[PDB]
RNA sequence: GCUACCUAAGAACAGCUAAAAGAGCACACCCGUCUAUGUAGCAAAAUAGUGGGAAGAUUUAUAGGUAGAGGCGACAAACCUA
RNA sequence: CCUCCGCAUAAGCCUGCGUCAGAUACUGACAAUUAACAGCCCAAUAUCUACAAUCAACCAACAAGUCAUUAUUACCCUCACUGUCAACCCAACACAGGCAUGCUCAUAAGGAAAGGUUAAAAAAAGUAAAAGGAACUCGGCAAAUCUUACCCC
RNA sequence: ACCUCGAUGUUGGAUCAGGACAUCCCGAUGGUGCAGCCGCUAUUAAAGGUUCGUUUGUUCAACGAUUAAAGUCCUACGUGAUCUGAGUUCAGACCGGAGUAAUCCAGGUCGGUUUCUAUCUACUUUAAUUCCUCCCUGUACGAAAGGACAAGAGAAAUAAGG
């Protein structure tokens, strides 16, 4: 089937104008707490999150080291220290992945 | 009792230590050939 | 199914359209004229 | 018509999807917190308790230890599954997994979640937090809650 | 440089049954029976399955030859750069 | 998870995912492929050259077959030239097509069917199906099984 | 020979069917050469229904078994931008025949490419019929042969909706 007639620019104006195509405003928008950066309520904070995932992949490449290996994995729990700070009697029997920072004041 | 599995890389997946571990089969079966004709064949067959 | 019916030979090619071939006939001594009088940039193949 | 339908079509059929939902679980199991489409993290948040259960029931048992070799395809990481992760939620009965949606991918825009065993070493995720106790309505509540303890 | 036929000198044809076979089953390889899809398509003739031949009148790489009042043709008025 | 593959030679192409810098498998610059492999041969004049190949041995052949020198005269005294890259060629295309040979005969080599979600219709491919078993249809087409006998040409 | 040959795709079938009534069945009714059962004929009635198979491309026809009945038509002989191409005077070929031959025959026969992603219109959720069983009843009727209605009870089949 090929177009009997070109369809005007009213015609089409009507079509990709009414509401149904057009964006919806978003009301879900909130600004985070913490940093003060725009987050939809329901998903998680970009600029916080982003934080977190930059300090996971420095604790993992720190893992990777410690680990030297595929197939590494230990079988003990995992604890984080930063520069300035000693191993407690519940950290005493496992991994210590040591940070080259300060402790995150967000991280505890 | 607990009988963990080996701690080894997969013979098929598509990584260094997987295609370390089939040439490691394919050297398991030179030992295992019998006859220095089948271990010089199966040692020259490819040719690269 | 068509469409392939350039079978690339540089042998062929030669034999076929090159200069000597041109020139072996007065035809294509005719064939060389045309091009040069065109201004051709290759009058053979 | 999918009345009932709990499990999504993903991958190029049942194998697939399962080879997918093990591939996240394995990741999960590794890193303690992984971020993937938020569709697949759903579907794979009920294989991930369903292993820490197995693990609970224990190394001795084989049909948990089959199904911990099945599912991690990592053999490293079973020993890790039967003596790290069953041994901190011996105390839980269930809730194991957090799932938090996360700003949508870059790439293709799709809807990801991140999806992390509780208690683990990394850094704790910007966690969604109620309203302090303190806000107004707060304290209107905590007022009417006050009123009906003196009453009773 | 496709295709029809030919010339020179080359190459390929697993395995099984049989036995010196234009023999049988069957790969590679050649072909294209039937179905579906496709029909501005992946493709100006393809894909998937299915199927015929597959030691021969076979297939095929290279170079050469026959030119339109023509060539070539196991005649389908076939093929001779879609 | 797939592996039709794949790696080389031939042919074809001709720098066409090497590095740096700019842009936004492009542009400019820089670099590169090193001969033993292959190509590029032969001083004359006569004169020789019946007896295949097939494990060549029995055999069997028919279609009757790729594989050889001597005699005299000349002549050594002095290792050049060219191909060597690539994700590549013919199909207007990063085209599900075409594409010779040697090995690998499932691989040591080479790859990714899913951009994310949902799981409406219709459509395509596939699988399973109560009882029946061609009642379908032009026709058992397709699918499933492995299935007799008779005709025309 | 009036539109269409800068194309209105045209047999039969599948699918879905809309409509007419000049009604095949079911409803009511008059007549009968209507004793009953079957029938025939006419008026009214189009709500609903109007089968499956063998050969044949058949629409149809014959035949087999049924049915209450297996209706006549119109709809581009409805419907190929939904489907199929078995027939059917494109390209190949054979037989019989015609012709000197090319080639041909409203002769047979074997084979033979079914395009379209929907722009517009339109549209996309609008109290059921019938058969049969028993009984009535071996009664009414009838010489016999045969053989009913109505009423009642029970079973189903299809259609619609779940
Ligand atoms: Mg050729
Ligand atoms: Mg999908
Ligand atoms: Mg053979
Ligand atoms: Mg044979
Ligand atoms: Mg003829
Ligand atoms: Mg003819
Ligand atoms: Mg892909
Ligand atoms: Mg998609
Ligand atoms: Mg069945
Ligand atoms: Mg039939
Ligand atoms: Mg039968
Ligand atoms: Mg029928
Ligand atoms: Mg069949
Ligand atoms: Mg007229
Ligand atoms: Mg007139
Ligand atoms: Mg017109
Ligand atoms: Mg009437
Ligand atoms: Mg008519
Ligand atoms: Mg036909
Ligand atoms: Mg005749
Ligand atoms: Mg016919
Ligand atoms: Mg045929
Ligand atoms: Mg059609
Ligand atoms: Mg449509
Ligand atoms: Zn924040």
């Amino acid at each position: 089937a090929a177009p009997k007639n070109r369809r005007t620019i009213e015609v089409n104006r009507c079509r990709r104008r009414n509401p149904q195509k057009l964006i919806k405003v978003k009301n879900n928008i909130d600004v985070c707490p913490e940093c003060g950066h725009l987050k939809q309520k329901h998903v998680l904070c970009a600029y916080c999150y982003e934080k977190v995932c930059k300090e996971t992949a420095e604790i993992r490449r720190q893992i990777g080291k410690q680990e030297g290996g595929p197939f590494k994995a230990p079988t003990i729990e995992t604890v984080v220290l930063y520069t300035g700070e000693t191993p407690s009697e519940q950290d005493q029997g496992k991994r210590i992945i040591e940070r080259d920072r300060k402790r995150p004041s967000w991280f505890t | 009792v607990a009988r963990y599995p080996p701690i080894v890389a997969s013979m098929t997946a598509d990584s260094k230590a997987a295609r370390l571990r089939r040439i490691e089969r394919w050297q398991a079966t030179v030992h295992a050939a019998e006859s220095v004709d089948e271990k010089l064949r199966i040692l020259t067959k490819m040719q690269f | 199914a068509r469409g392939n019916e350039y079978q690339p030979s540089n042998i062929k090619r030669k034999n076929k359209h090159g200069w000597v071939r041109r020139l072996s006939t007065p035809a294509g001594v005719q064939v060389i004229l045309r091009r040069m009088l065109k201004g051709r940039k290759s009058l053979s193949h | 018509i999918s009345h009932g339908r709990v499990f999504r079509r993903m991958g190029l059929g049942p194998e697939s999807r399962i080879h997918l939902l093990r591939n996240l679980l394995t990741g999960l199991v590794r890193h303690e917190r992984i971020e993937a489409p938020w569709a697949r993290v759903d579907e794979m948040r009920g294989y991930a308790e369903k292993l820490i259960d197995y693990g609970k029931l224990g190394d001795t048992n084989e049909r948990a230890m089959r199904m911990a070799d099945f599912w991690l395809t990592e053999k490293d990481l079973i020993p890790k599954l039967f003596q790290v992760l069953a041994p901190r939620y011996k105390d839980q009965t269930g809730g194991y997994t957090r799932m938090l949606q996360i700003p949508n991918r870059s790439l293709d825009r799709a809807k990801m979640a991140v999806i992390e065993y509780k208690g683990n070493c990394l850094p704790p995720l910007p966690l969604p937090r109620r309203d302090s106790h303190l806000t107004l309505l707060n304290q209107l509540l905590q007022g009417l809650r006050q009123d009906l303890r003196q009453s009773q």
